[PDB]
């Protein structure tokens, strides 16, 4: 049987609450090994979070999360657990539970340094204060200004929407080539925005008609324009 | 418990030696000596034991001819001698102590084993 | 579909052990329904013992060859009609009461055989040991449960018969229930080695000394202790504090040995039988006061059964180790097997005839008088110190050669190896 | 306690050579490890304690000490092998990440398209104001854009978006947004939108006028 | 703070040329600098761009695979190498230096330039 590592716990919780995280492993002795938790913001770089081994006797936290969080284990039936108290708004991101050695601290030294070997897929975690709403969709309208050497841009803007993703087409899939589509970024208020642009030959703007085309799921809903004008 | 004892970084073709020793006035006469090793990408596999009384000695098939074991129970120690080591031998050792008897067959059981240790480190470079 | 499996299995295990005690704890009443003396008196727990040793053996057999959810069903439904049918005899027929404790011992036997292997192949490695030990600890608590439920029963209905008839129909349950929760799943070349042997063959007869001990107490103590309180004009809560100190004093010995080898196994190499032969002797100079302390105060007789009780079972989870210790693997399934028909064949097979015999030869050229009705069974009762002394010295003789015998095993396993 | 690697962002090609440099300053001067990761997926293990190779990664990883610096090496770079890389120590009962280092694609280099996004009647509509400056098939990354509202330099409300590299044409886009209430944008005449890049030998500009047509 | 340009002049077809480009006053070990060039009736168009020491150095689209450009820090010179030169080539170079530290491409110092021709 090949390791397995199965985190469960994600979601969405407001600020001041808490939360707990599990890790259930798989194909090998639960004794001999060590559990780390370990984070990822969504733009910047990892960061080691918690650890702890199979006696609980050797536990340890980092220090930006020091007497936040606590760190328990069960032997019985192979699970791993973490608990988070008093979270803000800089917890967002998406947490991974991986494998050490058991006894890392104690022959840690000049050269040998070991490594954490098996990871898992990880869950995301979200920390904010809105509420669901839907998407509003503006045109992006090319003119004179907006036409470059035979070829002119024209765009879509998709605003206000919450949570993560949306799917953004043009002409319910008939236009393939030259449209870009910009990642999600964050706002003051609390919500998220992107706009999407495509290039055409200038003569085409003559004739063909242009449908931007949403779709959002978790709020249930689909939108049609014309970007003409 | 146990205290290994040695290790360290060697290169291609040298050697090593550890030991591992029993604190204080205690006597592991009774039965208790064995080495095992761990690699960061593999299960614990056995690598060799010795007996009580006659000194008969056991080793696993991919570490004959290289690896020595010997008991001395006038100073209450256990040695382990490693000749020509190669870049997979990067990992960390171990002592540990059962009743079972040295047999062929019988290394790769670590599930009844009465004492462990912590073990020490040893990497080979190039 | 496990714990389901454990749980019944451990509940049958204790029924077991309840139905053989229920004798015991009337047996005062039976020799004066009956007519019989106490040369008698000792034949029901002689045969029953005798047909669960010639019983064990072939049912050991039989369990790797049919099925054995339908072997366990049929043993426990046969003993339970039986010991609900033999209730009924009327006074002029005592064979019938032998010839039923010959049938319970078939049925118990077939059971006692078969449950482990079950028990023990829905498991794997790591956790074997904690449902197995779950398992056994059904002795003691069973054994206890035999003197006080036959006691509360007699006492409670105004006659010994229902002592005899509100077991088995629980037994009726459980019956059924296993046939509902529970899944289903060259020896004479080794006897030329296993005597010779040496602490093999001592460690057989030690326990055979234990065996005898224990039989013959457990069986005829409380009589004793009845004839001692009506002789002092002192005089039935006698069979329950008895019950009392046996669920627990079973539990303390199998820490305590346990413990104490812990400790000298880092001392020396001649740990076990060392630790047993010190708690037997102990076991002996306490036992042999019983004897001078009911003459006296009742309390003190008490006081002395418990240390005896406490010290006498600390060698039952160490015998297993030596056997372990000193055979090579392959002949184990033969080397366990052959002792414990052994530890009946000289143990608790004869104990108890041996002792009414005894008592009625004395009685029988004496005058019959309460006085020497007590006299007579405790100067009969007075060889069971000396078999436990005679038992120290066979450990002190395998404490010996422990040694010699392990550096042969090795030698033998790694050549065979 | 922290690392620093060197360089944060290094472009190669297919067939060369790649040399990347964790500088440590906790006393272990042999402890660091390396990790590689994709987008979106796991990390994996690439090489622990600085000389050893982990089982199955490809052989042409290489890894060794220098002073109390450490490098991680690549010698024939691969199309399977753009990614980002991390270094680890581990000094107390505290271990620590770095920073990561990327690796890119290298072509000829090519002059941005500017192209200015006014707001549209619905945008209007609801009162909020939010012009775009779109930035079009350029490379390399680094370009400065600058709004200028009545020939005045404005900062602290604007936002950036860049995407990943073109799996065709290997360049990059790049989407400015100033936001601003209906009131202020009424306040205005011209706005103009300034980008400046490598390839640019003057800063272009290109420039809007309120209520014109 | 002075730039001074040399190396140019008129060569034959298929030649080669280095053009070398020199500081005074300003050190530039710590700064980034370009090449341009602008033929007669066009107007001055990318060539080459020279960064910090590891970080590379990047060429213009036409003149891929037949130009080199190099730093030499101890003289505080940089130096450009054409090969292959065709007639085309004819227009006057210019060196350039860029004052922002991250590469943004802030052109503050221009130089003279030099004239490149190429007939036969």
């Amino acid at each position: 049987s090949e390791v397995q590592l199965v985190e469960s716990g994600g979601g969405l919780v407001q600020p001041g609450g808490s939360l707990r995280l599990s890790c259930a492993a798989s194909g090998f002795n639960f004794s001999y090994y060590s559990i780390h938790w370990v984070r990822q913001a969504p733009g910047k770089g990892l960061e080691w979070v918690a650890y702890i081994s199979s006696s609980s006797s050797y536990t340890s936290y980092a220090d930006s999360v020091k007497g936040r969080f606590t760190i328990s284990a069960d032997t019985s039936k192979n699970t791993a657990y973490l608990q988070m108290n008093s979270l803000r708004a800089e917890d967002t991101a998406v947490y991974y539970c991986a494998r050490g050695y058991q006894y890392w601290q104690y022959h840690a030294s000049w050269y040998w340094n070991g490594g954490l070997d098996y990871w898992g897929q990880g869950t995301l975690v979200t920390v904010s204060s809105a509420s669901t709403k839907g998407p509003s969709v503006f045109p992006l309208a090319p003119s004179s200004k907006s036409t470059s050497g035979g070829t002119a841009a024209l765009g879509c803007l998709v605003k206000d929407y919450f949570p993560e993703p949306v799917t953004v087409s043009w002409n319910s899939g008939a236009l393939t080539s030259g449209v870009h589509t910009f990642p999600a970024v964050l706002q003051s208020s609390g919500l998220y925005s992107l706009s999407s642009v495509v290039t055409v030959p200038s003569s085409s703007l003559g004739t063909q008609t242009y449908i931007c085309n949403v779709n959002h799921k978790p709020s249930n809903t689909k939108v049609d324009k014309k970007v003409e004008p | 418990q146990l205290v290994e004892s040695g290790g360290g970084l060697v290169q291609p073709g040298g050697s090593l030696r550890l030991s591992c020793a029993a604190p204080g006035s205690r006597r592991f006469d009774y039965y208790t000596l064995g080495w095992f090793r761990q690699a960061p990408g593999k299960e614990r596999e056995g690598v060799s034991c010795i007996s009580t009384v006659g000194g008969i000695t056991n080793y696993a098939d991919s570490v004959k001819g290289r690896f020595i074991i010997s008991r001395d129970n006038a100073k209450s120690t256990v040695y382990l001698q490693m000749n020509s080591l190669e870049p997979e031998d990067t990992a960390v050792y171990y002592c540990a102590a059962g009743r079972e008897m040295c047999a062929p067959m019988m290394l790769g059981d670590y599930y009844d084993m009465d004492y462990w240790g912590k073990g020490t480190p040893v990497t080979v470079s190039s | 579909g496990r714990g389901a499996a454990a749980a019944i299995l451990s509940l049958g295990n204790v029924l077991n052990y309840l139905d053989r005690y229920t004798v015991a704890g009337v047996l005062l009443d039976i020799q004066q329904h009956f007519g019989v003396k106490d040369r008698g008196a000792g034949l029901l727990q002689s045969v029953f013992i005798c047909s669960f040793m010639v019983a064990a053996p072939i049912f050991g057999y039989l369990g790797d060859r049919f099925n054995r959810k339908v072997i366990l069903s049929c043993g426990i439904f046969f003993w339970s009609a039986v010991t609900f049918s033999s209730s009924f005899i009327p006074q002029q027929y005592f064979w019938l009461l032998v010839l039923s404790r010959g049938l319970v011992g078939i049925g118990e036997a077939s059971y006692s055989t078969i449950a482990p292997t079950i028990i023990g192949d829905l498991f794997t490695k790591n956790t074997r040991t904690l449902m197995l030990s779950v398992f056994y600890f059904a002795i003691p608590l069973g054994s206890g449960l035999g003197y006080i439920t036959g006691s509360s029963v007699k006492q409670a209905a105004g006659d010994w018969h229902w002592a005899l008839r509100v077991s088995p129909v629980l037994g009726m349950i459980t019956g059924t229930l296993i046939l509902i929760l529970v899944p289903a799943t060259s020896w004479l070349r080794d006897m030329k080695a296993l005597i010779r042997n040496r602490s093999y063959v001592f460690s057989s007869l030690a326990t055979s000394a234990v065996s005898f001990a224990t039989g013959a107490l457990g069986m005829w103590i409380p009589l004793y202790l009845h004839r001692a309180q009506v002789v002092q004009k002192t005089a039935a809560k006698d069979s329950l504090i008895f019950g009392a100190i046996t669920c627990f004093t079973g539990f303390l010995g199998v820490v305590t040995g346990a413990g104490a080898t812990r400790w000298c196994r880092l001392k020396t190499q001649r740990a076990d039988p060392l630790v047993c032969a010190v708690g037997m002797l102990g076991s002996a100079i306490f036992i042999c006061l019983i004897f001078v302390a009911a003459k006296s105060s009742i309390v003190g007789a008490y006081i002395c059964i418990f240390v005896g009780e406490t010290l006498l079972f600390s060698n039952w989870a160490i015998t297993a180790d030596i056997l372990m210790y000193v055979v090579i693997p392959t002949r184990r399934a033969t080397a366990v097997a052959l002792q414990s028909f052994t530890s009946h064949l000289l143990g608790d097979a004869g104990s108890p005839y041996l002792i009414g015999f005894i008592s009625d030869l004395i009685r029988q050229s004496t005058k019959d008088s309460p006085l020497w009705e007590f006299l007579s069974l405790g100067y009969a009762l007075m060889l069971c110190p000396f078999v436990v002394v005679l038992g120290g010295m066979f450990f002190l003789a395998t404490a010996l050669f422990f040694v010699s015998d392990r550096a042969r095993a090795e030698q033998q396993v790694n050549q065979l190896a | 306690i922290q690392m620093t690697q060197s360089p944060s962002s290094l472009s190669a090609s297919v067939g060369d050579r790649v040399t990347i440099t964790c500088r440590a300053s906790q006393s272990v001067s042999s402890a660091v490890a390396w990790y590689q990761q994709k987008p979106g997926k796991a990390p994996k293990l690439l090489i622990y304690s600085a000389s050893s190779l982990y089982s199955g990664v490809p052989s042409r990883f290489s890894g060794s000490r220098s002073g109390t610096d450490f490098t991680l090496t690549i010698s024939s770079l691969q199309p399977e092998d753009f990614a980002t890389y991390y270094c680890q120590q581990s000094s107390s009962s505290l271990i620590t990440f770095g920073q990561g280092t990327k690796v890119e694609i290298k072509r000829t280099v090519a002059a941005p398209s500017v192209f200015i996004f006014p707001p549209s009647d619905s945008q209007l509509k609801s009162g909020t104001a939010s012009v775009v400056c779109l930035l079009n098939n350029f490379y390399p990354r680094e370009a400065k854009v600058q709004w200028k509202v009545d020939n005045a330099l404005q900062s602290g409300n604007s936002q950036e978006s860049v995407t990943e590299q073109d799996s065709k044409d290997s360049t990059y886009s790049l989407s400015s947004t100033l936001t601003l209430s209906k009131a202020d944008y009424e306040k205005h005449k011209v706005y103009a939108c300034e980008v400046t890049h490598q390839g640019l030998s003057s800063p272009v500009t290109k420039s809007f006028n309120r209520g014109e047509c | 703070v002075q730039l001074q340009e040399s190396g140019g002049g008129l060569v034959q077809p298929g030649g080669s040329l280095r053009l070398s480009c020199a500081a005074s006053g300003r050190t530039i070990s710590r700064y980034a600098m370009s090449w341009f060039r602008q033929a007669p009736g066009k107007e001055r168009e990318f060539v080459a761009v020279a960064r910090r020491s590891g970080d590379g150095a990047f060429y213009a689209d036409s003149v891929q695979g037949r130009f080199t450009v190099s730093r030499d820090d101890a003289k505080n010179t940089v130096y450009l190498q054409m090969n292959s030169l065709k007639p085309e080539d004819t227009a006057v170079y210019y060196c350039a230096i860029d004052s922002d530290t991250f590469y943004s491409g802030s052109y503050d110092y221009w130089g003279q330039g030099t004239q490149v021709t190429v007939s036969s």
